[PDB]
This record gives C-alpha cells, structure tokens and sequence, in this order.
RNA sequence: AGGCUCGGCUGGAGCUUCCGUCAGUGCAGAUCGUAAUGGUAGUAGCAAAUAUUCAAGUUCGAUCCUUGAAGACUGAAGUGGAGAAGGGUUCCACGUGAACAGUAGUUGGAUGUGGGUCAGUCGAUCCUAAGGUACUGGCGAACGCCUUGUAUCAUCGGUGGCG
RNA sequence: ACGUUUCCGACCCGUCUUGAAACACGGAUUGCGGAGUGCUUGUCUACUGCGAGUCAAAGGGUGUUAAAACCUUGCGGCGAA
RNA sequence: UAAAUAUCGACUCGAUUGCGAUAGCGAACAAGUACCGUGAGGGAAAGUUGCAAAGGACUUUGAAGAGAGAGUUCAAGAGAACGUGAAAUCGCUGGAGUGGAACCGGAGACAGUUGAU
RNA sequence: CUCAACCUGAACUCAGUCGUGAUUACCCGCUGAACUUAAGCAUAUCAUUUAGCGGAGGAAAAGAAACUAAAAAGGAUUCCCU
RNA sequence: UAGCUUCAGCGAUGGAUCGGUUGCAUCGAGUAUCGAUGAAGAACGCAGCUUGCUGCGUUACUUACCACGAAUUGCAGAGAGUGGUGAAAUUUCGAACGCAUAGCACCAACUGGGCCUCCAGUUGGUACGUCUGGUUCAGGGUUGUU
C-alpha cells in the first residue's frame, strides 16, 4: 500500500495521467524488459525502448518473431517492428503495432547518452541490491 | 395544526437559514493543524516552554465560584515587587504581567508571590553569550539538563 | 396592423457592435452598451444576473497575464538571472 | 538551414542585420513559390526560414537590452522598460532598508528590553 | 449595404473565412471525431445579427 | 401472491448466497416530464396573378435546362433600367451525387472548386441643424447625477516693430 | 398455458361523490424518469449500557491501513426539592 | 499591533457508503457552443466498430445510390447512423377463425406440449 | 511712485511620484423591499435579510477598558463549548 | 378467394436496458500572486496542406536558455521533440491617455522628394486628478523702503 500522501491511488487520476502524458513521459511509459542474457550482461532489468533496438515478441499472435524496431508511435503507445506486417486489402503492407511491454530487448542501440543511462541504472541496481 | 397533548413548538427556522449554515466536518483537521502549530512553535522557541508565559493564580469572581482558583492573565505589579522581580525582568524572563490587576488582600498577594518564587527556583537561565557567563546565570551542568516543558507552566 | 404587415418596416438597427465587449448591444442613440456599460468607466454586472456574471467573468477568456503571473510566482518573481551556463 | 544562436552571439550588429535581410529575402522567395504552385519540398522550408528570422531577432534584442541595462545600471532613474517587472503591489511595497528603519525609541527599547533563553524544570 | 464601414467589412471577411468545409485529411487523424464543419452558415437561413 | 428456479437462443465481462445496517427502493393514470410510434391516410390537399405549342440539342433519363419558329402577357404611376436601408458573397466561371428547390430537374440565390469590387474629380472625410455629451459649479451615503445657462469664468489671439 | 370451438357468467379503468358504465372529468400507443423527504425541537413506545447517577462539550494526549480507533473533565447538561 | 477565526473565488493537491450519460454541473463530446431575442437575456441535443483499420482489394449488373460474389476478422447478423439491441408500430411465409365490436373468468373437447422403475 | 518681503491664488508637454479598472467565496461602510407567517390585516414577521452603491487583504475587521462585576473579585482583541 | 383478427417463425422501425468512465457532486489540506511596466474582457490575425476547438501575437499552434535524450505523424517534411522556464518579445480596442469614440491633429527632430515656406515616411511626445520641489507670474490682501 502507498504511504506517500501526495501519491493518488485514484483510478481515474491514474488513467488521466497515463492517457494525457506528454511525449517525454510516454517515453518512460513505453519501457521493455531485457532478456535474461542481456539482463545479466548489462546489470539492468528494463529500459525505455528506443528506435533501432532489437526485440523479440513474447506474447500475442506474433509470439516468437524477432526484428528491429522501426518507429515508436508514442501517440498510439505502440512500436512497429521489422518484418511484423500484414497486407491491406489493396495489397499494400502495414506494420502491426505491438506494445513494448509484450516484447523483450535482445540488443540495445547504444550511444553516449544511452551508455550513460545504462551505467546509471546498473550502479543504482548494484547499490539497492547490496543494501537489500 | 397541533393535536392532542403536545409541547408548543418553538423551532427558530422562520428565517432563510439555508444561507447561514456551519458544519464541523473539519474538526479533526483543525485539531491536527493546531498540534502542528504547537510543534512548530516549540521548535522555534526551544528550549522555552511551549505554553509561553507563566500565568498567575486567581480566585473566580462571583460567590458561586469564589471557592475555586484558576490561571490568570499575569502577575500584578504589587506581586512582582513582593517577589523581587522588576516588570522588565519579568518580561524578558517570560512571566505574564497584568498591568490592570491590583491586590487588595494579603492572602491573594502572597499566593502569587509564592508562585513567582517557585517559578524563579525552577528557572534555568542560559548565558547571553555562550562563551561568557555572567551573574545570576545558570551553571553548565544545569543547562545540560534543560528540556522543553509541555502544557501549562506550574499547573 | 400589428404583425406581419408591421414587421416589414423593420430596417433601422437600434443596436450596433460595442468596442469593449464586441456584442451587438451598443445603443446608437443612447451611446451606451446594454451589456457591459461602455463607455461607462466601470463594468455592468448585477447580482440578479448570476448566469450573465458567469458568462462574462474572468476565466472565460484567455487570462494571458494572470497565467503568466501565476507561472512566475512559483519561483519568487526572480529577475535578472539566467539558468546556469551549461551545454547539451 | 537552422541557424545557431550560439554562433550568432558572436556577430556584430551590421552582420546580424545583413543576415536578417538575407533570411527575409529567402522568405519572400518561398512565398512566391507558394503562390506560383510551388513544390511541397520548397514549401517545407518556410517554417525553418521563419524560425531563423525569429532567432536572429532574439539575438539582436538580447544584445541590445544587455547593453542598455549595463548603461543604465548606475543611474538613479532608469527607463520604465528596464525596471523590475514584479507585481504592481510588490513594486508599491516599501523597500528593505525602509522596512528595517527604526526610530530612536524603538532602538532604545531593543537595547534595554531583550528576551533571554531559558528552560523551566518540570 | 454597398456603403459600409471597414470594421463591418472585416467582421464579414472573418465570417466568410470561417464558413468553409472541413479539410478531408483531418478525418484521418488519430482519435479524430469530427466528420464535417458543424458550424456552417447559409446566408439566407441564419443571419449575422451585426 | 408479490416473484423465483431451470431449459433453449442472442450477448460478450461481470455477477452472487447468507448475516447486520442503510436508502435518491417498486407506477397505469397526475390535460405528468422526456424520446419514439400508430389509426386517421396514400386521405385533406399541392385551384389567385390569361398560356402555352412544334422541331431540335445535351443526357442513362427532359412539360420544367438550351437553341430556333409560333402564340400570348407586363404595357413606360412596367413583370423594364438603376439606387437608399437591409443582406454579406447570395455576383461570375467550371463540375454536381446525395440533401433542398412541398411535381420534376441534365437546371438553381443549393452544393464542390476557383475568380471578382482599382478614384485628386463619385461619396465618407470637412460645417453646423434638432439634439447629445463633457468641463467648471452645485447636489449626492455612493456608483455618479443636474445645467450647455454670466450658472461657471485668471478659458485668449491678431497686425506691426524688434529679433 | 394470451390457439380454435362450445355452455354459463361478463358494461372502462382512476377519481370527487349519497349515488359512475354514465350524456361527469383524465386516459391514442410504448419505453425510461416520477411524488411523506432532510434537519431542529418535543412526546410516547421498543431495544441496549450504567444507575442516584448518567452523558460528557469544546479541548488536550496519542494514533501513519492519522478525518478512524484508544486515553483524558473541582467545573457543564439532564436528574436527585 | 501578530496568533488563535472565516473563506475553495484564484493556484496546487488528497479523498468519498455520492451519479453512472433522461442521472451527475447547463455542459463526460468543436458547451455557455449551435440556435433564439433589437436588448436586458434565454440556451440545448450530442458518450460506445474492432485487440489491431486489418475500414471490405478484385470480379460482376446499373448512370448512380445500391446489389450479387469475394476478402479481413475470435466474430461482421461488430461494415462506418457501426457494443448490446427491449416495447409500441410494421411487412412477409404457414395454420386457424371471421352475421352490427373485440377482449375476459369458470368447465370440457380438439390441436399441441410433456413424463413413464 | 521705485524696489524688496510675506500671504493668498494661478500657469506650465517644468523634475520625480502616486490614484483610476477588474475579481466574489470570506471581510469593512452604507442603502434597503416585498412575497411569506399572523389561518383576515395595518404594529409585528420575513429582516436590521434578496436587490443597489462603495472599499481592502491573505485574511479583513476588532483590540490593550470612560470593561465585567459586587468575590476572599476578574483584567486587550478574536474564536469554540456552556 | 380477397380483406380483417389471431397464433408460430423470420425481418424491419426505434434506441430502452445492461456492462465502464480521462466527467460531475461533496469533504478535507497547502499557498497568497491582477492593473498606466497597461489588467479582466473583446476583436482580428498566425500553421506547407488545418474550418472548429486548443495555443500563440507580427520573433504569432511560438524564439532564447536549462534538464532529458531520438522523434513528429493524417500526408508531407526535415542534437529531434517534450518538460521546466530565470533572457527576449508580447497586435488593435478595452481604467484606455492628443481630441473624439469606428474619425482628424498638434509639437519636435531625422530621412526622401532638387532646393523647401509644400508633401511623404520613421521615431519620440501631447489624457484627468493629485503630492513634493522648480520657473514665470497676479492681487493696495498685510507690510517695509524711495
């Protein structure tokens, strides 16, 4: 149970915040878990997903498929993955949106900022796990 | 149309009373607020007593109550003079002064004089400048025992 | 003859657009707005017109300066200072 | 393309004016392209040019106001637009020194009467 | 009237701009609910009380 | 008896026994509120302002749109040509499928897309009329009101010289 | 059993009214909404606790599943003349 | 001349034995909006496809609306006015009755329904 | 009659300030009804209240006795219970 | 036969009911911040395509700076874009200020018209009341001096 008097356990408030969150907050909301191997490799559990990452679908009708994430449609709270597509009536091809919480990251797109973020998360995890 | 044996109605509700309504739904909130204010004042004025100034002993005015005593606004000038405390010294030491009250009876004067004497006995006075203590100033191991008093002073 | 015949003679406007409130309630001959009271220095509001007060009160517009002041108050109306000089 | 105010901060007044003129000329050309059936690729540059004009004007005004503030920093009376824009009431408030002012009687009372620090044993 | 004032003409110009069908591509936006301009005005049916 | 259980079909995410306790707790009516729907009924009716006909064009489609021929009407205090108030794009061109044009419609003051109003001489602008509204002044608990008047009133500006 | 056919019975409900099937008023049909309530003050009654007592007010102390619960009254209300 | 006091009008927060789209603010939605009145002012109705538009390619008749196939989909009888889809009212197919009302209670018969270690 | 003071009163696009207008929940000063109840109605009641005018703040106002009272006396203002 | 009535099945018209819910109602808590440095409110305008709503003001669905760190999205398109926000900017009406109130006019400089007494443009300024001081004044109102 929450103890912070300034954190609301109101379902309506939670839903309103979730569905009106700005882009930078939707970035945090659209987080995906690392696979077991990558988790042991990097020391972190989950990270805000990013374009050009590599993931594997863990649930749904496309479970088991792998590919690179093309777009993070934050407005629609979904990510488009490479090769995860269907055909419209006319024949054109459309990517199927997948919620990042239902995939697992297999490889991180790392740059200066992403490396710094992963280092921060790993250090914090080490600290808290040592304390626990 | 009252019928049978009744007590004649008396309710005062013929005014537009719906415009003036007061509820007490904030009673516990007010209690918590006053507790918080007391805590803040105690932190601000520590180690001085939270209640504040010391109050005098009084006899309730009328004969219906004159067998009881209660706390007063302060100590009269006669009382301070009898206890050997100046008005200014009382003000800086934390003793309420009732500039309006006057003593007409030795017993009433003496009760409050004894109260002042007991308070002076219980008083602990810190150095004005911690480095250099002066006369009348309390000793160091006395100052080490100083603690904030809660509730009325000399209840 | 009151009615259809008399309604054909209605071609002279009695009210026009007001400079202060933009409503077509400015009486030309009286030179006064029936809604906001222009050109009276003060504003026309009556407590019996609760709905009118609600319609024309503050907050029904933009409140640009009020919102700006509210935003600036959050940090103590600090002026003459800039964020710490940094980079990316 | 997109200018950098970090770079613009080093230019002079004449250079900034000339760059503003060039940006305005480019914007006029883009408006002509808009009216004469211009391509979407051309029309997509209008926003960039407008924001570049905005950046140039921002730098110009910031530099000018900094210079004027430095010039008038010491004058007793300053131009109305260089004074502090707090709330009207805050401006009408008494100054800190005036609030701190005390009369001779008040100073004497402070000297003589001074509350001490004490504790009362329970 | 032919002999009008500039500010009346300005108001009429804004009303003319406003009276216009909604763009078709707006209906494809995510979460869009509008299906047409619901504030269209016909000169002969609804009159501007200027 | 108030109602209840089960079966079959539809539906797609909640529901429920019993114990206490609480209530915005049960509808046929109130010319009840609100929304929807019937018989009447393919019925009343679409009848003032003299009137249309022939051939052709376009069209999937023509009493009604267009062309030509004929026959009539307003009859210059017009069913003509222009303006003031009012309207505000209804103006013009090209498309038009649905709605509207109480029949129809290929047509439209409808609808979709575009275009269109050029002034030293036409007006406003300028002068004052009836009248309005300020200043002072007075009144008024006050917002503000009253007078446009020797009430009030120290209300200025013109030639010239000098410069 | 709201199917058909026989024998017997069978006037349209609500309402005011001495009296309604009424040539008295409301009601074309269906869905949904729709009217003895809240509070203050009395009184009686039923139940519960204590009982010449009982309830304690504002308040204070405590309490972090902290608007709750728990503790707390020379004094106050009612009762005891 | 501070404190204890009043007050959600403004800004920011936490809750609820409250309402659940005729309810709850008039307004869950381009709501003080559309619209109405010269004016003061008056003032609505309007929530819901699907997990995902994958929003029905293509063939065929028609000028077109539209229809017949087909495809998508857990599902389209979820097809855009799209969750569910009641009553009133209405059309069709089959059966049965039908002389200036029709309905109804009691009692049989017929048709029909249902049960039989 | 000359010049110089003071007093009173002016003009200044003279130097530098300040006021106006909003907001309504609370706050301060004025002005001020009737419906209604009295089973009628006029005093009375509604009510020193709707409505109207003015003026502030984060609180406002009040406030350090020309007080309460008649004890063996209390001791500014504000607020709560009684 | 048809029509009418009725029963069973099927289908229309209609939008009740059920199922939640970024909405509403009420309770409680924390804070004190409008305006001549131009408020509240109104009008007009601003986007590549965007009527309305929302946002913004001619730097106009936003500039600068700082934090984070890869998007926006209907189609295009090319340290992103979001958040904070201390710098800059903030149109016209509006207490609304030159006078009037949907119009016209005065002062100064500078620039252009060739020169300029005449035009045009730009900039700055000209409201009411009031306080302090300044300058120039008026009155046998009182007084002194020649």
């Amino acid at each position: 149970m929450k103890v912070n008097p300034f954190v609301s356990s109101d379902s309506g408030k939670s839903r309103k915040a979730h569905f009106n969150a700005p882009s930078h907050e939707r970035r945090r909301i659209m987080s995906a878990p690392l696979t077991k191997e990558l988790r042991t490799k990097h020391g972190i559990r989950a990270i805000p997903i990013r374009t050009d990452d590599e993931v594997v679908v863990m649930r749904g009708r496309h479970k088991g498929n792998t590919g690179r994430v093309l777009r993070c449609y934050r407005k629609k709270f979904v990510i488009h993955i490479d090769k995860i597509t269907r055909e419209k009536a006319n024949g054109s091809t459309v990517h199927i949106g997948i919620h990042p919480s239902k995939v697992a990251i297999t490889k991180l797109k790392l740059d200066k900022d992403r490396r710094a973020l992963v280092e921060r998360k790993a250090a914090g995890r080490s600290r808290v796990t040592g304390i626990l | 149309a009252p019928r049978g044996n009744q007590m004649l109605g008396n309710a005062h509700f013929r005014k537009h009373w719906h415009k003036r309504i007061k509820t007490w739904f904030d009673q516990p909130a007010r209690k918590l607020r006053r507790r918080q204010n007391r805590q803040a004042k105690a932190v601000e004025i520590a180690p001085r007593p939270v209640a504040g100034l010391l109050r005098s002993v009084v006899r309730c005015p009328q004969k219906r109550y004159n067998t009881k005593t209660r706390l007063g606004r302060g100590f009269s000038l006669q009382e301070l003079k009898a206890a050997g405390i100046s008005q200014a010294q009382a003000r800086t030491i934390g003793i309420a002064v009732d500039v309006r009250r006057t003593n007409k009876t030795a017993e009433g004067l003496k009760a409050n004089a004894d109260r002042l004497k007991e308070y002076k006995a219980k008083l602990i006075l810190f150095p004005k400048k911690a480095s250099a203590p002066k006369k009348g100033d309390s000793s160091a191991e006395e100052l080490k025992v100083a603690a904030q008093l809660r509730g009325d002073v000399l209840p | 003859t009151k009615g259809t015949q008399a309604f054909g003679k209605k071609h002279v406007k009695s009210h026009t657009l007001c400079k202060r409130c933009g409503k077509s309630s400015f009486h030309i001959q009286k030179k006064r707005c029936a809604s906001c009271g222009y050109p009276d220095a003060k504003k026309r509001t009556y407590n019996w017109g609760a709905k009118s007060i609600r319609r024309r009160t503050t907050g029904t517009g933009r409140t640009r300066h009020l919102r700006d002041v509210n935003a600036r108050f959050r940090n103590g109306f600090r002026e003459g200072t800039t964020p710490k000089p940094r980079a990316q | 393309t997109k200018l950098k105010c970090k770079s613009l901060r080093g230019e002079k007044k004449d250079a900034l004016q000339k760059k503003l003129d060039e940006q305005k000329t480019e914007l006029a050309t883009l408006r002509v392209s808009k009216v004469t059936g211009g391509a979407a690729s051309k029309l997509s540059k209008i926003r960039v040019v407008r924001k570049n004009i905005a950046r140039l004007l921002t730098v110009i005004n910031q530099t000018q106001k900094q210079e004027l503030r430095k010039f008038y920093a010491d004058h007793k009376y300053k131009p109305i637009d260089l004074r502090l824009k707090k709330t009207r009431a805050i401006r009408r408030r008494l100054t800190a020194h005036e609030l701190s002012l005390r009369s001779a009687k008040q100073q004497a009372k402070s000297r003589n009467q001074a509350v001490r620090k004490f504790a009362v044993k329970a | 009237s032919a002999l009008k004032k500039s500010f009346i003409k300005r108001k009429l110009a804004k009303k003319q701009k406003q009276n216009r069908p909604m763009p078709q591509w707006v209906r494809m936006k995510t979460g869009n609910t509008m299906k047409y301009n619901a504030k269209r005005r016909h000169w002969r049916r609804t009159k501007l009380k200027l």
